[PDB]
């Protein structure tokens, strides 16, 4: 069981804003301080992995707090890359500490893309096939999160992917994002901006191969 | 019953239009691609529903919406009514291609490879008439009549057990961009006239391309895209 | 004997819906299986039922997927909206979507709702539909005398609602190029029933939320070809 | 048994004769309608035996019986054959439909859609040549060689159940004229040519329509047209 | 009866691939047993199957 | 299953390309030959994916790498994708010819005779027209519509029990070349225009010829050919 910290919810959170975490890419950046320690690093000495989830979440409002929440698990996403086709840093993740909704998000529009060179003209960019449809998320397995009711979060999704099996460093197919339905909002006094924690556990795994630890390309 | 996959993805719609091959040719080269080379563009085309460039696996769809400019334009496509019509991680089926003229009293052939393999280049010469390769070979070729048509099933000929729809992953250690995937396709389709090189005629000819879907199977439902409010 | 030549009135022709298949070109393939892969999809009535979260333009470019009980009263319906396939509301649902790319529909329609707001506040609410007829109901008094059904604030939070299924045919247009009576169904509206309690310190404004889904008997016919305009 | 219905409707007649797209195009709309639009007509028929004006149902029938005037003119058809056959107040059958050329050795092609649809516009541009999107689609598109000759049988299609041979009701609450049906038709008829718009011609194209009934069943018998003593 | 023809989608074509066979031109022929030739080959693995040996290039 | 010898040789490759008659023509000369002779090339090709020079058996292939120089060229062949595919000291298989033409709207007929026979020459005169004696005779003679299309298949006709890839023996005592064999081929084939000569043409017209072979055995394995570190 491995645990991770996301940073805490505030008012000043707009609606449709989101953060995700991949897994398992995740722990080869200790995402949200979390430190598997004998999962993160059997990965780097093997190549191929086949194993399922298991999540949960916690937040603590109170009897004068009042918001909506939307959890929910979905696979193929590409939201953890920057639109030049990078991961974010730390201090970028300190910084942002929410994914906003934008066009390109909504239109998939500046998802990574390779440069077409000097031989070509420029073309102008309109659409892609990873948009993010905000409304329909409650599609795949999902739950509610109500400052009434809001106890935690629960799931256990199936393997899945294009091959019975993948590359560990390369492979995700799935993801945990998380959504704020309704604005924050609760009288002085009690909790303020409540924390969000996560957990995982992978089921059933089964490593392949034997190698020296992996080294940069 | 209408609802039922196979009775919706089970007709044909057209796909692109491409011009009709004179000569041997350069095949296009990957990106990024720096001037001053011989690769010839608008011959070949790639079977595939996801977004392409220049006849090439892409990401991003783009459009020339601004005319003017310099350099070399490219070609693109994307299969809207099938994005449009459903919600599906995961797909396969038979891909079904057929061709029709768009020129006057037309005739040609048509060639055809799979996945992994690359066009043929070079050419021979007989009694001093230069001819491609590509005319013979151990893969298909079609013949037809003049006006023209063409028709024929493909079966599944790419290694990935499915097709994914919207795939995050990547296909190698370094430098691979995220999420695009390697062999989503059925392969290339060319034409070309059965005539010598020495025979070249200036006057361009243009021919449309029609896919149909067989047998289509699903998985792991999905989101649809999103539509405006202005 | 000799090819009996009976000539065909119209062959020598190419038709896009041909149902017969043609000659195989590669055959003798064998594939991997896929036995390894759940989440088989049959029909899209699978999709169809699962529910999702409509929206509306925010009260004087930012639709909002709820709605928050507001402290003035007024005998019109807090929110109201003609059922027809065609309005921005269900532009985004699945249900709509899905719709949008057939002839025709046939079958109930199913709304849900769910309340989000503070501990100690109780209230009630009305839930009604009116066919149609010369202009859309107003006033509680009016609508009252259409179907109608009592949802309790405190009973439960998603007193789940479904509009019958009634129309002088078999089908109904999916898309309305201009109001015809087998398009429009008339309209379906919420009023607040009573005034609701303000306990103590706890905060202000709750919020409700509303989801649609298809009808078990709902029913699609006619496919056509989408618009492709939401490249743009 | 010459007098049993079904052996009697069961053969083909001319309905009407329409010109050859050449474009996008836009559709005609509502009336009354004002000058200055850019809407064509002649280029889209509807499929009923009922009187139509411009395309689109009507009432009254009318004739320009008086050539000289000024304004756009207007198209119209109805059954001669069949309204003065009998005398039926509803009807229902599978309607058949096939065309042929009017032209010295033309070769085309024919597209349909349903009733309550409606022309799909727009056009997209592939390597700088614009195409219409009406060329592909989710319904069918026929395509026949040089000279041409298509045919084909289409299923009932409208909501209604039985076509009413003289309907006195109304269709909406307000400003609904009485008598006007709403949807008595198997929907819209129209040809292209597979060329790119860039090569549009001056010269005109006609072309004719022939339809035939299939498995004619009537109800509640009625009168027939009243024929002069001049 | 008369020839119901019914014309085909895409006759009058030619097909790389066609499995079918074609028209006899000059049967009635026969020819001299072949059985007295051994070693005969059924599919390309039996020469796959026998090994071989690689190369390299000579070290400078 | 692919990996089996019958389902990998069933496919049509091209063999040659060849020149249309117009006359009786002399047949080539056996080598060495000299100047002066009437004996025309370019119009006979033997059956054979063996190497051949001027329409005869050869051992060692040539190509015309150098087009300048005085004299006459002659033409060659063999098949590359036969001979790259596997390894097999004997083979035998019926050969399954066809016929392309490789000109705008063209009619012609071909003729063949298999092997041990040689052209017969000559021409008769009707009523003041002159047409050589090749149009009739005791073998198969094909007739086809303009554009163009001839197939058939011919059975076995070689005294050999198989077909050498390699051989290494001598055919006669005094004078034989080692290693070239003698009748490994499936005969000679020729195209003509069933026009008189006194209607001769100076346009050429030029043709191209498919082999494929049915029901194909081998013995004796044996080596595959050598590729460069270059």
């Amino acid at each position: 069981w491995y645990t991770g910290r996301l940073n805490s919810w505030t008012k000043a959170v707009k609606t449709f804003s989101f953060q995700a975490v991949p897994l398992p890419g995740a722990f080869l950046s200790r995402q949200g301080g979390l430190n598997g320690g004998a999962f993160t690093a059997t990965l780097h000495r093997h190549f191929l992995m086949k194993c399922g989830w298991q999540v949960q979440v916690q937040c603590n409002l109170t009897q004068f707090h009042q918001g909506a929440l939307l959890v929910a698990m979905v696979p193929e996403t590409t939201l953890d890359v920057k639109p030049d086709g990078k991961a974010k840093s730390l201090q970028e993740l300190n910084e942002e500490q929410w994914v906003e909704m934008s066009d390109d998000y909504r239109t998939g529009k500046n998802m990574p893309f390779q440069s077409l060179g000097t031989y070509y003209r420029p073309p102008n960019w309109t659409w892609g096939p990873n948009f993010i449809n905000p409304y329909q998320v409650t599609v795949f397995p999902h739950q509610i999160l109500n400052a009434r009711t809001s106890t935690s979060v629960d799931i256990n999704v199936p393997y899945i992917g294009e091959t019975p099996t993948q590359s560990s460093e390369t492979q995700n197919s799935w993801t945990l994002l998380v959504m704020v339905l309704v604005p924050l909002d609760y009288k002085e006094g009690a909790t303020t901006d409540p924390e969000i924690t996560f957990s995982v556990r992978p089921t059933s795994p089964y490593f392949n191969g034997l190698r020296n630890r992996y080294t940069a390309g | 019953n209408h609802t039922n996959v196979k009775f919706l993805f089970d007709r044909s719609r057209l796909l692109n239009v491409i011009k009709v091959l004179e000569k041997d040719a350069v095949f296009p080269r990957p990106f990024p691609t720096q001037e001053g080379a011989q690769q010839d563009d608008g011959y070949f085309c790639l079977l595939t529903p996801r977004p392409t460039v220049a006849s090439r696996p892409a990401t991003r769809f783009g459009l020339y919406a601004n005319p003017s400019g310099s350099g070399v334009l490219a070609n693109t496509s994307l299969d809207f009514n099938f994005y449009s019509l459903a919600c599906f991680t995961y797909f396969r089926s038979d891909l079904e291609v057929t061709v029709v003229s768009l020129e006057p009293d037309l005739e040609f052939a048509v060639g055809w490879f799979p996945s992994g393999s690359e066009y043929q280049a070079s050419s021979f010469v007989y009694d001093q008439l230069h001819v491609p390769f590509h005319f013979t070979g151990r893969t298909p070729r079609a013949f037809a009549s003049k006006g023209g048509k063409v028709s024929f099933v493909l079966p599944w000929n790419s290694v990935s057990s499915v097709l994914p729809v919207r795939w995050g992953g990547a296909s190698k250690l370094s430098s691979a961009t995220r999420g695009l995937p390697a062999h989503a396709d059925w392969g290339t389709i060319y034409a070309f006239v059965p005539r010598p090189n020495e025979k070249k005629s200036t006057a361009v000819k243009h021919v449309a391309v029609y896919i149909r879907y067989k047998n289509a199977r699903a998985w792991c439902p999905s989101m649809l895209p999103f539509r405006s409010y202005k | 004997g000799p090819i009996p030549t009976a000539p065909r009135e119209n062959s020598l022709m190419f038709l896009s819906t041909l149902p017969d298949d043609t000659v195989p070109a590669y055959g003798n393939v064998r594939t991997p299986p896929v036995n390894y892969l759940p989440g088989e999809i049959t029909d899209l009535l699978q999709l169809a039922r699962i529910p999702t979260l409509m929206a509306f333009e925010r009260v004087p470019d930012t639709y909002v997927p709820y709605v928050a009980v507001p402290t003035q009263f007024d005998d019109r319906p807090l929110i109201s909206f003609p059922i027809t396939l065609s309005d921005p509301v269900y532009q985004n649902t699945l249900v709509g979507a899905i719709s949008s790319n057939f002839a025709n529909y046939r079958g109930c329609i199913q709304i849900t709702l769910t309340f989000c707001g503070p501990m100690m506040a109780r209230g009630k609410f009305l839930l009604s539909y009116s066919p149609p007829n010369g202009t859309q109901p107003q006033t509680l008094s009016e609508a009252m005398q259409c179907t109608y059904s009592i949802w309790d604030i405190g009973l439960n939070s998603s007193w789940t609602f479904v509009v019958p299924y009634i129309s002088p045919s078999d089908y109904r247009e999916t898309r309305a190029i201009t109001n015809s009576v087998y398009s429009a169904d008339g309209w379906f509206s919420l009023h607040k029933l009573t005034k609701i309690t303000l306990p103590p310190d706890c905060p202000q404004s709750p919020c409700i939320l509303f989801f649609a889904s298809a009808g078990e008997d709902y029913t699609l016919r006619l496919p056509v070809d989408c618009n492709p305009s939401y490249v743009f």
